[PDB]
């Protein structure tokens, strides 16, 4: 189950990275966060699709805390 | 099943074989088998490792496929059946079969294995008559000899070696005995001869033939042994005893156990002698003298063994003493001397009071130390199977119950209810004190309740008797199984794990048993009780046995003494004070006795006696009688009828089950219309068949008559017709099938019942006031198999569909819904017949493979099914029995109350957040619009 | 009561329609808003339609102004004017329906606290093939379309007004309509006897020195 | 009106109580 439920969370966060990318174009790549969070978005993609065509990559899901500090402020 | 995905998870099936009657272990031995032949018409192959079937053979039931006698030679086996008439050779490896012939007429007397010249390449067969021989390979006939004076004489025993010559030999009680010698290259009457006894009167149960043909025999008459030497003497030599010190035992049949490893070559010249009831001696022969070799006073059983060029003996006895503690020593001995072989002793023991074993069969191999290693198989007096090695704490590698192959009554109890909660209803809800108290005490308890969800949420990352609780939904019950043997098991229904057992004493092997739960475990401060009846198939006598449905342990109460014969026996649903359903038992004087027998119950029945009715049914004189019993638990004769037992015979008298529920009293045929069901409670359906055999004047009856009265509410007779009979008989309808001659093909009946279009008398039932007689509505269909079971399923409620689950005889069950077999069914169809939505009639129902109940766990030789409620409106419990016994569930109407096992909780979330998302979203897409619509 | 039901149906069929049906109606009513209509009208339409306005104020309120200049502007009006999106809207609904009918029918559901004759059997019981099971049981679907039926009260109050839930001709012959329509009426002027009612009582005077004077603001 | 009601019936109760069958 915890296999599928990565299916959701990648479809939400890639809807609100087109979102992002949509409203900024060329300005969400600048900023050091965004562009991170896109890389993080990228591998997740990335890795799922690969292993959907047939686990080291996995690791970049532990990268998805980080991008808690991108948005909340005061951090 | 369904689904392919269930597969094991709710049902489960045991196989069995009967007990034993031969056996052979000789093989190989790199190959690991055991071929076995029972009682039950069954030959089978287990593996020696575990004790599972590898393969198994099933012949009829009847007397028609007993086993007369068993052979083995190399790989093959060697069997003759069906009274000296079929032969056959079974191939071990495969399982397959070499060949199967047909003798001639006659007897079958003794089986015997004959070889020339180092070889063995014939099979003789003796019958009360001839002597004939038969090739191995392919088994054609060779030839047949006629046994002279076969008219007096009986011949019994065969014996032959390397030599080239067959004897053969027959006996005449207090008479002459002859001896004759044909060769076996041609066939002739070679040799002849004759002496007299006038002291014996057997030959194949107590002679005994040692070293090169040499024919000995005991006598205690005359206080001896008699020998001859079959090849060159024509007169008995008489040996006393007195030599050797010995003494046969008074009014005991001695016997002579010899052996002969190899067929060829002679026999052994060392020989066992039984002398008394556990006393053998080993002895041996040479030249008219006996060795006195060994002797064993108080042993249980010999037997004997050889590997290679060595021959061993085994001996099993018991330690202390009616052995103390069931406790038995089985000793190897070398045959040319008597010696023990160190090393060697198994000690074992049985868990049962009074049982001991009958039989003992010996394998033996040779270790690499150039020592002599065996296993032994013990076979117990309740039919329980036991495979013994040569280690220390595993003495036992494995064993079976062989008596759960003829269960005779069987019962479902529940659980006791679990202790955490039974205990838990004297300290919750409970009340304690005023208005300021039950609320304090359940906001202690709501919050004790979120201290165990806490805790139960922590641990997330870091078979007992005595610990049995039931299920929720009720689903795990006690399986209660008694056997013709005598024997009590108490089996868990969900897996199969024998959790109890228990054994009677002295039980004839055609009895009649009976058993009723008369208190359940709803009572927490009595235990759950039930009761058995024994009734003595010869002298009549009939016992009570009470014990615990759990814990199988007899209880304190003592049960009446029966000093006269049983008839007939009844249930009542008055509970004693102690919520004990009282029992009656009507004998042979018609003067019935209540068990228990309290004060209470005697009051109760001294006011409800005129409202109990007996009625007994006599087959053999065809004759039914019915009683009424008196204030002072006398009975008196009500009413009577009479079959003649010369024109038809009874086969089954059916009523309806007392735990059953009726939901609808009445049948909607649309228009706003009700046509009413009769629901008598005291009917009774009686099938009779007639005594005229042939072809065109055979016929069935059917009795639809009332238990209190005696009205005969309906009568019926089926020409072109015979049995057997299966009957169902439910709360408003009978289906009975039979077998039709002059199209030869099955058919099944249905009859259903209806009142008219008004209740007589909605408020109560009392047979003595109902004057009109019902509408019996009657159908008939064609069914293309044989049946070998029927029975009908069974619900809380009564308010899913009801379904017919029928065992034929292949092995599969099948389901077969009960609203196919309606009478209404119109064979022209009718714009009214639309409304009430009925299918046209058709004459024939099909048979579908996927609505077996088992897949491929198919049940040999059934006998009987049971349904069980089950707690639940779904779901019912179905146990099949014959050989095999096999447990599952089934849902009629696919399980209406029990969520899917296929709920995708994932999906269900992922449609909720998205839901919640595109709210989200369209809210403020359509707060911007207005917002910028009003900016203009 | 008569059956016994498992907690899980309870917890995972139960509480989803409510959630399914209850935002599936807020999003229909934000859809409808947010494509609700665009309609572009020209001069004309508006000069006319405010023209028609004015003559039926005029036809209604003219007992509150002199006769004389009622008379006149009834001399005028008379001879030189006058004579000179849904599919969305109920789709989903048995969309939804099926669906549900599709991935949720099979068990039994709730039951009404109420008896009912048999008439109501067939409406409440879809997905269950059973024969005498009573009418107060009812299946998926039925519960599923009572609580559709159920919310426009709640839709109502939690929501803005009430939505998300289903339920000039000719320039010419207005004017003759109105032409018609204002020949058949007369002044009744409604001052004739103002004085006599104002001279009845005194004035109310009361309740209108309380207080004080503003000074500043707040 | 008929046909209705007929949930609403509860069934009645025997008045004797009878037992036995072939001879055991
Ligand atoms: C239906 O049968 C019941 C059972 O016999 C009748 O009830 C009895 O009626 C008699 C007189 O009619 C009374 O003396 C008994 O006391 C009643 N017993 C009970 C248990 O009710 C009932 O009257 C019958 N109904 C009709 C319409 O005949
Ligand atoms: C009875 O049918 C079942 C069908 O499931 C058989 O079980 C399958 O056996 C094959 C062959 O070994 C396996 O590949 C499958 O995995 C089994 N299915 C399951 C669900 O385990 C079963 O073998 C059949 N009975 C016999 C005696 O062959
Ligand atoms: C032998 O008897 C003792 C009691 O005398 C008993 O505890 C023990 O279990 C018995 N042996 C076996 C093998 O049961």
């Amino acid at each position: 189950n915890l296999e599928r439920v990565e299916y959701l969370f990648l479809i939400i966060f890639t809807v609100e990275a087109f979102l992002k990318v949509i409203a900024y174009g060329l300005l969400f790549h600048p900023n050091a966060y965004l562009r991170n969070g896109w890389n993080l978005l990228d591998f997740i993609i990335v890795v799922v699709g690969l292993f959907s065509a047939i686990k080291a990559l996995r690791a970049f899901r532990v990268l998805r805390p980080l991008r808690l500090v991108s948005g909340v402020p005061s951090l | 099943a369904v689904y392919e995905d269930q597969v094991g998870k709710f049902d489960w099936r045991q196989q069995y074989v009967g007990k034993v009657k031969f056996a052979s272990l000789e093989f190989s031995p790199g190959s690991k088998k055991l071929v076995v032949a029972t009682e039950k018409n069954v030959i089978a192959a287990l593996n020696s490792r575990t004790g599972e079937i590898l393969w198994r053979h099933v012949d009829k039931g009847t007397a028609e496929g007993a086993v007369d006698a068993m052979l083995l030679h190399g790989q093959d086996v060697i069997t003759v059946s069906n009274g000296g008439r079929i032969m056959r050779s079974w191939e071990t490896n495969i399982g397959g079969l070499n060949w199967e012939i047909t003798l001639d007429s006659g007897s079958f007397q003794a089986l015997g294995l004959v070889g020339l010249q180092e070889s063995v390449r014939y099979i003789a067969v003796l019958k009360k008559t001839t002597l004939a021989l038969h090739h191995l390979s392919s088994g054609h006939l060779k030839w047949v000899e006629h046994l002279p004076e076969s008219d007096s004489i009986h011949y019994q025993m065969v014996y032959s070696y390397g030599s080239g010559v067959v004897w053969a030999l027959g006996v005449v009680p207090f008479s002459h005995v002859n001896i004759v010698k044909f060769n076996v290259e041609d066939g002739e009457i070679v040799q002849q001869v004759r002496v007299s006894t006038p002291w014996l009167q057997h030959l194949s149960g107590a002679c005994g033939v040692v070293d090169e043909a040499v024919l000995v025999c005991p006598d205690p008459s005359s206080r001896s042994l008699q020998t001859l030497a079959l090849e060159t003497e024509w007169e008995l030599r008489q040996i006393p005893l007195q030599s050797l010190d010995l003494e046969f035992g008074s009014g005991f049949q001695p016997r002579v156990l010899p052996t002969q490893p190899n067929p060829v070559d002679a026999s052994r010249a060392q020989f066992f002698l039984h002398l008394s009831p556990s006393h053998y001696a080993l002895l041996q022969y040479h030249y008219g003298t006996l060795s006195l070799l060994k002797n064993f006073p108080q042993t249980a059983l010999v037997s004997f063994a050889t590997t290679g060029e060595k021959t061993v003996a085994a001996v099993m006895a018991c330690r202390n003493e009616a052995c103390f503690n069931q406790t038995y020593t089985i000793n190897l001995y070398l045959v040319e001397t008597g010696r023990r072989l160190l090393d060697t002793t198994i000690t074992f023991s049985l868990e049962q009071s009074g049982t001991r074993p009958e039989r003992l069969y010996i394998q033996v191999f040779l270790k690499k130390d150039d020592s002599v290693g065996y296993r032994a198989l013990v076979q117990t007096e309740d039919h329980l199977l036991l495979f013994l090695q040569q280690l220390a704490g595993k003495v036992v590698l494995w064993s079976r119950e062989e008596s759960l192959a003829e269960v005779v009554c069987l019962e479902m109890v529940d659980l006791p209810l679990t202790g955490a909660q039974a205990e838990l209803e004297g300290e919750f809800g409970k009340k304690a004190d005023g208005l300021l108290g039950m609320f304090l005490k359940r906001l202690s308890s709501q919050l004790i309740l979120l201290q165990a969800w806490t805790s139960h949420l922590w641990k997330m990352f870091y078979i007992n008797i005595d610990t049995l609780a039931r299920d929720e939904f009720n689903l795990q019950k006690m399986m209660v199984m008694v056997t013709a043997s005598g024997k009590l098991f108490g089996i868990e229904s969900s897996s199969g794990t024998i959790l109890w057992k228990q054994y009677l004493p002295n039980v004839k092997p055609d009895s009649s048993f009976k058993l009723m739960v008369q208190r359940t475990t709803a009572h927490f401060p009595h235990p759950p009780q039930c009761t058995l009846l024994v009734k003595d198939k010869e002298s009549g006598m009939s016992s009570l046995y009470v014990f615990n449905p759990i814990f199988g342990k007899w209880s304190q109460v003592a049960p009446p003494v029966l000093k006269r014969p049983i008839l007939q026996s009844l249930l009542l649903p008055v509970m004693d004070q102690d919520y004990a359903k009282v029992l009656l038992l009507i004998d042979d004087e018609y003067k019935v006795t209540a068990f228990p027998a309290t004060r209470n119950v005697l009051r109760q029945l001294h006011e409800l006696a005129p409202s109990i009715f007996f009625y007994l049914v006599d087959a053999e004189q065809g004759r039914l009688c019915g009683y009424r019993l008196r204030k002072d638990l006398t009975t008196e004769l009500s009413w009577e009828l009479t079959i003649p037992p010369e024109v038809q015979r009874i086969v089954k008298v059916k009523g309806k089950r007392s735990s059953e529920h009726v939901h609808s009293q009445g049948r909607v045929m649309g228009d706003r219309s009700v046509l009413y069901k009769s629901l008598n409670p005291n009917l009774l359906a009686v099938v009779t068949e007639s005594t005229d055999a042939h072809h065109e004047r055979t016929f069935i009856g059917i009795f639809l008559i009332d238990g209190v009265t005696g009205r005969i509410i309906h009568s019926s007779v089926q020409k072109k017709a015979k049995g057997p009979v299966h009957i169902v008989h439910s709360e408003n309808w009978v289906v009975y099938q039979y077998w039709n001659t002059k199209a030869r093909r099955n058919e099944f009946t249905v009859l259903e019942l209806y009142e008219g279009t008004e209740q007589y008398n909605a408020t109560a039932f009392s047979s003595l006031d109902r004057p009109q007689l019902p509408q019996v509505l009657q159908q008939s269909y064609i069914f293309p198999s044989s049946i070998s079971a029927m029975e009908a399923t069974i619900t809380e409620r009564g308010i899913t569909s009801r379904h017919l689950l029928i065992g034929l005889p292949s092995g599969a069950i099948l389901s077969l819904p009960k609203a196919l077999l309606d009478p209404r069914r119109p064979e022209i169809p009718t714009e009214q017949s639309r409304e009430e939505n009925l299918i046209p009639y058709s004459p024939d129902v099909q048979i579908h493979a996927e609505r077996f109940i088992n897949y491929n766990q198919t049940v040999s030789r059934m006998r009987g099914i049971y349904t069980a409620p089950s707690g639940l409106e779904s779901t019912c419990l179905v146990v099949a029995y014959g050989l095999d016994i096999y447990q599952t569930r089934v849902y009629p109407s696919k399980q209406f109350d029990v969520l899917k096992d296929d709920y995708d909780y994932v999906l269900i979330s992922s449609v909720l957040f998205g839901l919640v998302f595109a709210t989200m979203i369209t809210k403020r897409l359509a707060q911007v619009k207005l917002l910028n619509r009003a900016w203009r | 009561p008569e059956l016994l039901l498992d907690s899980n149906i309870r917890l995972w069929v139960v509480l989803p329609i409510v959630i399914i049906t209850f935002f599936v109606g807020m999003i229909r009513h934000y859809v409808s808003i947010l494509l609700q209509s665009d309609k572009k009208l020209t001069q004309e339409q508006v000069s006319d339609s405010q023209v028609l306005i004015r003559s039926r104020v005029l036809r209604e309120n003219g007992k509150y102004i002199p006769k004389q200049s009622f008379l006149t502007r009834k001399y005028y009006f008379n001879n030189p004017e006058d004579g000179f999106g849904n599919v969305t809207n109920v789709l989903p609904m048995i969309l939804i329906g099926g669906w549900i009918n599709m991935t949720f029918s099979g068990f039994v559901t709730t039951k009404v606290p109420f008896p009912l004759t048999l008439r109501f059997k067939p409406m409440l019981q879809q997905g269950i093939e059973l024969l005498t099971l009573d009418a107060s049981w009812v299946s998926s679907a039925s519960w599923y379309f009572l609580n559709v039926f159920g919310l426009r009260s709640i839709y109502s109050l939690i929501l803005g007004q009430d939505n998300a839930a289903d339920q000039p001709a000719d320039t010419n012959k207005a004017f003759k309509t109105e032409w018609e329509a204002l020949e058949l009426t007369d002044h009744q002027w409604a001052l004739d006897d103002v004085e006599e009612e104002l001279m009845a009582k005194d004035l109310h005077f009361e309740g209108m020195f309380k207080k004080e004077l503003q000074t500043s603001i707040f | 009106h008929a046909s209705d009601w007929l949930a609403f019936i509860e069934p009645p109760e025997r008045m004797e109580f009878s037992g036995g069958g072939l001879l055991l």
